């Protein structure tokens, strides 16, 4: 059928409220994190990442899935605000050490058998 | 009890009893109970619809003939083939009657389960483990978050389609003066053996063919 | 049975030795390349062929329960000998 | 050895002041006991 | 009580699999072929899902077989072809399907070994 | 059966109470504990003077893996890969080919000693008593690579401890 | 919340039970909320076992409760035998019960000594740890490994006791009762010990059952329950011993249930050195327990089995089972599914500590900070079993 | 020998990494290490600390402390006997006895 | 077991016990470290007749669970088992 | 059609065309009677007597591989009368078989091995000595340790009917019967390598592949053959990123389950 | 005659077990009225509850009454009695007697897969 038990919301309209609230939550918080964890990146970049993280799941349309992303998002937010994470965990969205993997076909053909 | 030392002596007394107490429950709570079966080595199982998580456990904790005060264990078992992949399990010990019984339900990735914390307080941490390791969500949980996995860890490791070695591995990079997580590459790949045998072992459990 | 390759590295019984051009052999600089010099394929040729008077003879590496599993060796073919599967000792039917 | 001592201290060794062309007057270590004695000194057996 | 959802189910954003191992890998669904060295058919029962092979390279030090593919050993079992596929779609893995190839029945007749005027007449036993 | 470990009801007679009073105001019980320790000060300590003495072991002890030989000299391992198939930690890597004389023997035999758990399943599985755990337990190294044994490093242990590995099995193989 | 403290055990004091990162909230000195963070020692045991044959998986169980080694192995073995529908031989069941109580001595010696170490009473640690050594030698001589034996196995044990072992085990048991008295003479009646334990960490009987407590966390609250006397498994229906019971359900009682139990084991060991029967030590069924070497090296039918049983392992009928034992810490138990092949499909483990630790917050309400030290110890927590 | 039983992190000379090292616990390991006043020697004890031991292939295991700190001695065994470890310590003492800190300085 | 006569009295007086009877150190009561070879017995299935495996096969006996009540396909009330009988105090030492 | 008939497997009805064998009757319900001599692609021989099964209400067990079914039989495929038959038969096969599993290439994928576990007993009473045969030499591919043979007459039948070269045969009688050419000959044929597959025991084994690997440590990657335009289906078996051997993959419409030597 | 203490911490000694039981047992019987007779819960709860109620009246002394109920100490039986009331209350709103709410997919409980 199509009926399925809801988690928190009941339609895309309800969900976006949580999502929008979630962005509000993160946006206000990135500045403190940068000072709190003595990070070495600009408050501009931190808020850029959050927009990137929110942008990677735009095409999601099932209300139930969007609920989970927020719940995890809230959980992940709780850890940072409460400083359960550590300066190592926060910097793990940036990949300060991994080399820039080329995306063009030609460069990939040079390096390895990567499909 | 038979003079076959290399074999487990049955116990028909406890097999009849738990059959009796099984029919008993199937009649009290027919709203939810989908199936009750007893294993040949004297264990009782109460398969239920997930909705009846609270009524069924509350009944077994308080009823005069149940008195299953203690929740021995609570876990999950993934099964990809089934549509409802996960399968929650409750093992309850009744100190009064010196007996055990197992209650099983089902769910999937999205559909949440009703938190049973109100019935047993023991089920608080267990229900985070299930959420932490499998990804099942428990509605109205007092406090739900990863317990075993690492902060920022992504994925539910005890799922069947989560690779053993994982996806990242920490190490120390002197350039950034901190531990850094990188894609996992192994000096030696895990060697998957094919240990099965191509011959039917137990005729009893044979399944019907196509 | 010990030999030294033109590189200056003794060859292991398996028959592996880094060629002159290879770089990995740097790992032995300042240290030594461990090598066992009791080449088994040599110490098994020294042993003499035992002469027995039956078609079928059984070997278990000596010691019984402390050897390899018991096997039976057929010695009819005089164009060669009979060799144990596990231990390698050879047998021959005498004067036949 | 001394058999009047409690089980563990009856048997002891005094390493050589030189082994394999190295001065061990002070720098002894537990890997300087040849295997034959190694079994007796650890009480793995009774016959030296 | 219950909401109505019609969309195509998908969970790829709530599993934590890096995108590099979603849009690139090619899961494969099939019924394993019987090991030809034996005769027991009790391994061509269930449906297996496995992913394509990738690079394995000699370790510089010990010559071991290294790799950087987390899914190399991953293998899932299913009871039916449909369940196997329904696991691929909702996980967003491009997949191929192979039809089961069950042996065709055959006419076994001992007496055919001795025919008055046919070539089934054997010559040794 | 059962028994109450703490259910006493101290008598409240004057002598009884004065005892408890005599206990509190004079630290009698605390003194009694000091007596016990003062006795240990006059007992021979249980310290063995390692390395000149060694804590006792038994012939079953599990130590450094090693590869044995027949009395003739031939190798015992025949690349049956049972030890490799049961080693729970998968620390054994075998690669064999027919030998120049046609025999069945290994070419690669590495026992990564940082994944071994010294379970002992390897020697339980070997059908020819080839791979055995010697009694040596003092081989700590100064670099990681030295703990990645290869076949040459295993035999040398065999050709170095056989004077004791052989004796132990003689002592204990009957229980197996 | 006057001030919240994230008490971390990074500089692990000599506890040998893992490191606990504890998140608390002191309203001055009281504790208004204690929050444990445990995952530091989660290695994925419950997921590795999916890739191991039933034999290969056994050593994992020596590494959950690494002070109760053989006890764990017994739980895993009982579960598999029950699945396999086979019964070990009586001599093995006595050895397992013999060692199952020797381990209980090893475990309780660890709990009391460390628990007394965390509170500064240091001397008893050394005295009793000299008894552990001699107790390891018994572990050493039957299996060859001082700590992790893998001795017990589905279908019995591995090897028989070497000649002259039981003479030593008897000798050890003879003197041990004096050792405990050397201990109770320090802590039992000492006023300082009572101050740190009396009326601390009180748990009501009704709450314990709901919170899933098992073992001495029950019997402290006066509940009469011990799986040996109620659901016996190997022979425990053939030994006389009395189950200690608490009265006030605080730390001091649980210190007396444990000390009392350590005596009741000497009462059981004494019995197992007398009732031990002659016979073999593994199920006489060469499709489950591997055959003797001498028969492996002589008979074909046996050689095959030594082959399959050490490469493919032994199948197991499909089915699920929950099996629990009165492990020294609590009710250790494993829920273990099996799909018919040689590898378990799932192995949930019911570590006794995991339940107790959840109850840490409940017991530390309205207690000073230094009591959180005593409360953790009295639960007898080892983080190998908790996180797995 | 001189090896006191317990020493705080800041008074220590040698760290003994006895036991497994899960990812979650790795960051605090380094943090403690960096706080050790030099000279500081690290001893890896057991199979799970040399190379990740039994749990080598697990997702939440660090495959040896040497990934996280520079090790000086590797004590093999699961677990090493108490006497095996004691040998490892007595191995370090000899290592500290072969240093030429002054001589190297004298010839710069 | 070497402490002079005087000291033995002392530590006996302090500890109050008689420590010289039960000594924490082992001196001679230990077994011999070199025991004679054993001869272990065989199990009940070691025979030569009337020993067919099918009659003593534990694994094949087990059956799938009996489905007591399946949904797809005056009476009294029964407890899971009779209530557990009260435990009796210990006559050996009912109170510590 | 009406030609079908009803037969019972452990009380369960099943429709089978007339002339179907018991063994094939039990196939349609998912049961698989053991078998050593019988190959569905080889002429019936019925000599291993390892497939003996009990038909209810009859004194003598019939050999499923050959005996056709009859209207309304009840094939007791698990009765204690059938089991004792198999343990007895499996006992004889291991009477003179050698203790070669630890060095036998077939070890780990051996029907005599597995079927011994799942059907045969588990301890031996054979107190005598064992037979021991000389080894032939029939080509630079098919290694042959004929001590391990069990006179199943697979290699013999396959060569005659499939390959078309009848150089294989039985020469002798009784316990001294042997399999070979009786002369110094090489059984060289474009399909020669197959006899390695069918030989259920480790008698015939690939010489190039000898001693290199064990069946449990190889990853089987189903693939295709390109040596010739026949497009044979194969199962490349790799290990640690290296090809170790090649095995046929069944495809009834192309190559049944054989592949030419060049492919192999 | 009254116990100095039940034994189980957190369990005070009751003074009027019979009156307290009769009140509670009476209340339990009261609630069952609002449950349809057909419901198996009612008939089973009544059957046992009546058996206990009779044993309350007949035995005049506290002690032997326990040996008739076998629910351990007398206070526990009261505490057990309270639960049954609280359980009986909740059953009204949950309506267990209703038919099976839903059926599982075809192969939900099939095992082994
Ligand atoms: C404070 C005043 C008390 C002085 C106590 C010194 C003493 O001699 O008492 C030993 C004497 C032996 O006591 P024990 O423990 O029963 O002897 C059993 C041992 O096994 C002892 O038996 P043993 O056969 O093993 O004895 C062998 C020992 C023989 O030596 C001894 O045992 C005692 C030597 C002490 C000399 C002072 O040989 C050694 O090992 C020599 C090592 C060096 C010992 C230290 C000497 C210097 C200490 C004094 C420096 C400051 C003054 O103690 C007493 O009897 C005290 C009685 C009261 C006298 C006051
Ligand atoms: C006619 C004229 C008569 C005039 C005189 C009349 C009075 C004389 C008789 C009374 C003398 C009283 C002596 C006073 C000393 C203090 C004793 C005391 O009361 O301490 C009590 C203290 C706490 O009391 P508590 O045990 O907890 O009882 C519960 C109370 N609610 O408990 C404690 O004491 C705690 C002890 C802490 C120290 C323990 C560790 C050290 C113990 C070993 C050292 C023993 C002493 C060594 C002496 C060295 C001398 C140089
Ligand atoms: C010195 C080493 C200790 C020797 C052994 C001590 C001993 O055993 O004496 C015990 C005695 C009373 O012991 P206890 O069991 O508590 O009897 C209580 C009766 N109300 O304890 C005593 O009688 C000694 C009490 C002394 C208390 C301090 C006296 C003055 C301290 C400064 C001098
Ligand atoms: S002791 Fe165990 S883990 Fe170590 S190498 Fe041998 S089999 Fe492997
Ligand atoms: S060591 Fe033993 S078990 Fe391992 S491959 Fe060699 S012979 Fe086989
Ligand atoms: S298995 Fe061995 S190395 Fe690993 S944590 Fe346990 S004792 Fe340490
Ligand atoms: S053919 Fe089979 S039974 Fe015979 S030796 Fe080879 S593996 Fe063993
Ligand atoms: S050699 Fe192989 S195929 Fe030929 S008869 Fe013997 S077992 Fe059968
Ligand atoms: S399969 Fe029937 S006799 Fe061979
Ligand atoms: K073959
Ligand atoms: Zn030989």
């Amino acid at each position: 059928s199509t009926s399925v038990k809801p988690i928190f919301s009941r339609d895309m309209n309800e969900a976006k409220r949580r999502v929008r609230e979630l962005y509000r939550a993160w946006y206000r918080e990135v500045p403190n994190t940068v000072h709190l964890f003595q990070l070495d990146i600009s408050v501009k970049q931190g808020r850029d990442k959050v927009r990137e993280m929110f942008k990677k799941n735009a095409h999601i349309t099932d209300p139930r899935v969007v609920d989970l992303l927020v719940i995890k998002g809230k959980m992940e937010l709780e850890e940072t605000i409460k400083v359960w994470k550590q300066r190592t965990h926060v910097m793990r969205f940036f990949h300060e050490t991994e080399a820039p993997r080329p995306k063009d076909f030609l460069s990939k053909f040079y390096v390895g058998h990567d499909p | 009890a038979d003079t076959r030392p290399t074999v487990r002596p049955r116990n028909d007394v406890a097999h009849k009893q738990l059959s009796a107490f099984g029919e008993y429950v199937a009649e009290i709570l027919p709203k939810y109970v989908q199936q009750v079966q007893v294993s040949c080595f004297n264990e009782l199982e109460i398969c239920i619809h997930p909705d009846g998580v609270i009524p069924v456990l509350t009944f077994l904790r308080d009823h005069s003939n149940a008195q299953f005060k203690s929740l021995a264990d609570l876990t999950a078992v993934d099964i990809p083939t089934r549509q409802n992949r996960f399968e929650i399990v409750y093992n309850l010990l009744s100190l009064r009657f010196n007996s055990r019984i197992r209650v099983k339900t089902y769910t999937d990735e999205l559909t949440p389960i009703e938190s049973s914390v109100p019935v047993y307080k023991a089920a608080n941490w267990y229900e985070r483990e299930i959420w932490d390791m499998f990804g099942v969500f428990f509605a109205n949980h007092p406090d739900l978050r990863r317990i075993l996995t690492d902060y920022g860890f992504e994925g539910h490791p005890f799922r069947k389609d989560f690779p053993l070695s994982g996806y990242v591995e920490l190490r120390y990079d002197d350039e950034v003066k901190r531990v850094v997580a990188e894609p996992v590459e192994l000096a030696q790949e895990f060697r998957k053996f094919d240990l099965n045998s191509p011959w039917e072992a137990f005729p009893a459990y044979r399944q019907p063919p196509e | 049975g010990v030999r030294t390759s033109p590189t200056g590295e003794k060859v292991t019984h398996t028959g592996q030795v880094y060629d002159d051009g290879d770089y990995r052999k740097v790992r032995f600089v300042g240290r030594q390349k461990e090598v066992n010099e009791n080449f088994a394929i040599d110490l098994i040729a020294e042993q003499p062929v035992s002469q027995v008077g039956s078609r079928v003879i059984s070997c278990d590496g000596g010691g019984g329960a402390l050897g390899h599993p018991r096997v039976y060796i057929n010695l009819d073919k005089e164009t060669k000998t009979g060799t144990c599967g596990y231990c390698g000792l050879q047998f021959r039917q005498q004067h036949h | 050895e001394d058999n009047k001592q409690f089980f563990g201290r009856h048997r002891w060794v005094i390493y050589t002041t030189e082994m394999n062309g190295k001065n061990t007057f002070w720098d002894v270590d537990g890997s300087m006991v040849p295997p034959e004695w190694h079994r007796w000194l650890h009480c793995m057996t009774d016959d030296p | 009580q219950l909401i109505t959802v019609d969309e195509k189910l998908d969970i790829t954003t709530i599993t934590g699999v890096p995108e590099e191992h979603i849009k690139t890998r090619k899961a494969r669904i099939f019924v394993p072929a019987r090991n030809n060295m034996q005769s027991g058919v009790n391994n061509t029962k269930k449906w297996k899902m496995e992913f394509d092979t990738r690079e394995r390279w000699e370790n510089p030090l010990m010559g071991w077989a290294s790799t950087a593919d987390p899914l190399s050993n991953l293998v899932l079992t299913f009871s039916t072809k449909e369940d196997a596929v329904a696991f691929a779609e909702k996980n967003g893995w491009s997949y191929d399907v192979e039809e089961r190839k069950v042996p065709k029945p055959k006419s076994k007749s001992y007496g055919a070994n001795f025919s008055w005027n046919k070539r089934t007449r054997v010559s040794t036993k | 059966t059962y028994k109450y470990v703490n259910l006493r009801e101290p008598s409240m007679d004057m002598k009884s109470v004065t005892d408890r009073a005599a206990q509190t105001l004079l630290w009698t019980e605390l003194i009694r504990g000091l007596g016990m320790t003062l006795s240990y000060l006059f007992r021979e300590p249980a310290t063995i003077n390692y390395p000149f003495e060694k804590g006792p072991l038994s012939p079953r002890f599990r130590g450094e893996h090693a590869l044995r030989r027949y009395p003739s000299g031939e190798e015992r391992c025949i690349a049956c890969k049972l030890c490799e198939a049961v080693c729970p930690a998968q620390a054994i890597t075998i690669e064999a080919e027919p030998r120049a004389d046609g025999s069945r023997r290994t070419t690669r035999y590495d026992i990564d000693m940082t994944k071994c758990i010294y379970c002992g399943f390897c020697q339980e599985a070997c059908p020819v008593d080839a791979i055995v755990e010697g009694p040596n337990f003092e081989f700590s190294t100064e670099t990681h690579e030295e703990l990645l044994y290869n076949k040459e490093k295993l035999l040398n242990n065999g050709d170095k401890w056989e004077a004791e590995i052989a004796a132990n099995i003689q002592a204990d193989y009957l229980y197996r | 919340l006057v001030s919240n403290l994230t008490l971390n055990f990074g500089p692990q004091h000599p506890a040998a039970h893992g490191v606990l990162r504890l998140v608390m909230e002191l309203s001055g000195e009281m504790v208004r909320k204690c929050d444990p963070h445990i995952g530091l020692l989660h290695r994925g045991t419950e997921k590795l076992i999916e890739y191991k044959t039933y034999l290969q998986a056994l050593p994992y169980f020596d590494r959950l409760d690494y002070v109760s080694m053989m006890c764990n192995e017994q739980a895993y073995s009982l579960a598999v035998e029950k699945l396999l529908n086979i019964r070990p031989p009586p001599r093995a069941q006595w050895i397992r019960v013999l060692f199952g109580e020797i381990t209980r001595l090893l475990n309780h010696i660890m709990a009391v000594t460390t628990h007394a170490l965390d509170i500064g009473a240091m001397t008893p640690f050394f005295w009793m740890f000299e008894e552990r050594e001699k107790m390891f030698e018994f572990y050493e001589r039957v299996s060859g490994a001082r700590m992790h034996a893998a001795y017990v196995r589905p279908g019995g044990v591995h090897q028989d006791l070497p000649l002259g072992l039981m003479d030593d085990i008897y000798e050890f048991s003879k003197n041990f009762s004096l050792r405990i008295d050397e201990l109770e003479e320090m802590l039992t009646n000492n006023r300082i010990w009572r101050n740190r334990t009396v009326d601390i960490g009180i748990v009501t009987a009704e709450d314990a059952l709901n919170y899933g407590f098992s073992g001495v966390m029950l019997r402290g609250s006066g509940i009469q329950w011990d799986l040996r006397k109620t659901q016996p498994y190997d022979v425990y229906d053939q030994v006389e011993f009395d189950v200690p019971i608490g009265s006030r359900g605080d730390c001091y009682d649980r210190y007396l249930c444990r000390v009392e139990e350590m005596r009741q084991s000497i009462r059981i060991i004494s019995q197992c050195l007398n009732k031990m029967p002659p016979g073999e030590i593994k199920v006489d069924d060469a499709k489950v327990s591997p055959p003797k070497r001498a028969e492996m090296k002589t008979s074909m039918e046996s050689l095959i089995h030594h082959f399959k049983l050490y490469t493919e392992g032994y199948q197991v009928p499909p089915g699920a089972t929950y099996t629990a034992i009165e492990a020294p810490k609590g009710e250790f138990g494993v829920y273990l599914v099996s799909d018919g092949s040689s590898r378990p499909y799932r192995c949930k483990i019911k570590a006794p500590g995991f339940a107790h630790l959840a109850g840490l917050d409940k017991m530390s309400k309205g207690h000073m900070l230094a009591d959180v030290v005593a409360i953790i110890g009295t639960q007898d927590i080892v983080f190998g079993e908790v996180d797995r | 020998f001189g090896v006191v039983f317990r020493a705080s992190p800041r008074q220590s000379d040698v760290m003994i990494v006895a036991g497994t090292l899960t990812n979650k616990m790795a960051p605090a390991l380094r943090k403690v290490y960096d706080q050790m006043p030099e000279p500081r020697y690290v001893v890896s004890m057991g199979s799970c600390a040399n190379g990740g031991g039994y749990y080598h292939y697990s997702y939440s295991v660090v495959r040896g402390c040497d990934r996280i700190v520079p090790v000086d001695i590797y004590v093999p065994g699961c677990p090493p006997t108490a006497e095996a470890l004691l040998y490892g310590i007595l191995q370090l003492q000899k290592k500290i006895k072969r240093e030429k800190r002054l001589r190297i300085w004298y010839r710069r | 077991a070497s402490a002079t006569r005087f000291i033995q009295w002392l530590r006996n007086w302090a500890s109050g016990r008689d420590l010289q009877a039960k000594l924490q150190l082992r001196y001679q009561e230990i077994s011999k470290r070199t025991q004679p070879p054993p001869k272990l017995p065989v199990g009940p299935s070691h025979k030569l007749s009337n020993n067919y495996y099918c009659t003593r096969d534990g694994r094949r006996e087990a059956m799938p669970p009996s489905i007591v009540m399946s949904s797809q396909k005056e009476k009294k009330a029964v407890s899971p088992a009779p209530p557990i009988k009260r435990w009796e105090l210990s006559q050996d030492e009912p109170y510590l | 059609a009406s030609n079908l008939i009803e037969v019972f497997v452990d009380g369960q009805s099943v429709m089978v065309e007339p002339g179907t064998t018991v063994l094939q009757a039990c196939e349609k319900v998912g049961m698989q009677i053991p078998r050593f001599c019988y190959h569905e692609r080889l002429s019936v021989a019925g000599n291993c007597r390892m497939c003996l099964v009990e038909i209810e209400k009859a004194p003598k067990v019939v050999a499923a591989c050959a005996m056709p079914v009859m209207k309304g039989w009840n094939i007791l495929t698990n009765s204690e009368k059938t089991k004792k038959a198999r343990e007895g038969v499996m006992e004889f096969l291991l009477a003179n078989h050698p203790l070669d599993c630890p060095i036998c290439d077939q070890g780990g994928e051996c029907d005599l091995q597995d079927q011994s576990m799942m059907f045969g007993s588990d301890r031996s009473r054979f107190l005598e000595g064992k037979r021991a045969v000389e080894d032939k030499n029939i080509g630079p591919l098919v290694k042959t340790i004929m001590t391990r043979c069990i006179q199943c007459t697979r290699c013999i039948r396959f060569a005659s009917e499939i390959a078309g070269v009848d150089d294989l045969g039985t020469t002798g009688r009784g316990n001294d019967m042997q399999v070979g050419t009786y002369i110094e000959k090489m059984f060289m044929s474009e399909l020669s390598g197959n006899i390695i597959d069918i030989c259920p025991v480790g008698a015939l084994t690939s010489k190039p592949y000898a001693f290199t690997a064990r069946p449990w440590e190889t990853r089987k990657t189903e693939s295709i053959d390109v040596m010739d335009a026949v497009g044979s289906n194969i199962v490349v078996s790799t290990r640690t990123g290296e090809v170790m051997r090649i095995l046929p993959r069944m495809h009834e419409d192309i190559n049944e389950e054989w592949i030419s030597d060049k492919t192999r | 005659l009254l116990k100095k203490t039940t034994g189980l911490v957190g369990l005070a000694v009751c003074e009027t077990p019979h009156e307290r039981l009769k009140i509670l047992y009476t209340k339990i019987l009261d609630v069952l009225g609002h449950i349809p007779k057909n419901a198996a819960y009612r008939k089973y709860t009544e059957q046992i509850t009546n058996e206990k109620l009779s044993m309350v009246k007949a035995e005049p002394d506290v002690k032997k009454l326990e040996e008739r109920l076998q629910g351990g100490q007398i206070e526990e039986v009261i505490l057990q009695a309270e639960n049954e009331l609280s359980l009986a209350r909740k059953m009204i709103q949950w309506k267990p007697w209703e038919p099976l709410v839903e059926e599982p997919p075809a192969s939900q409980w099939k095992w082994p897969i």
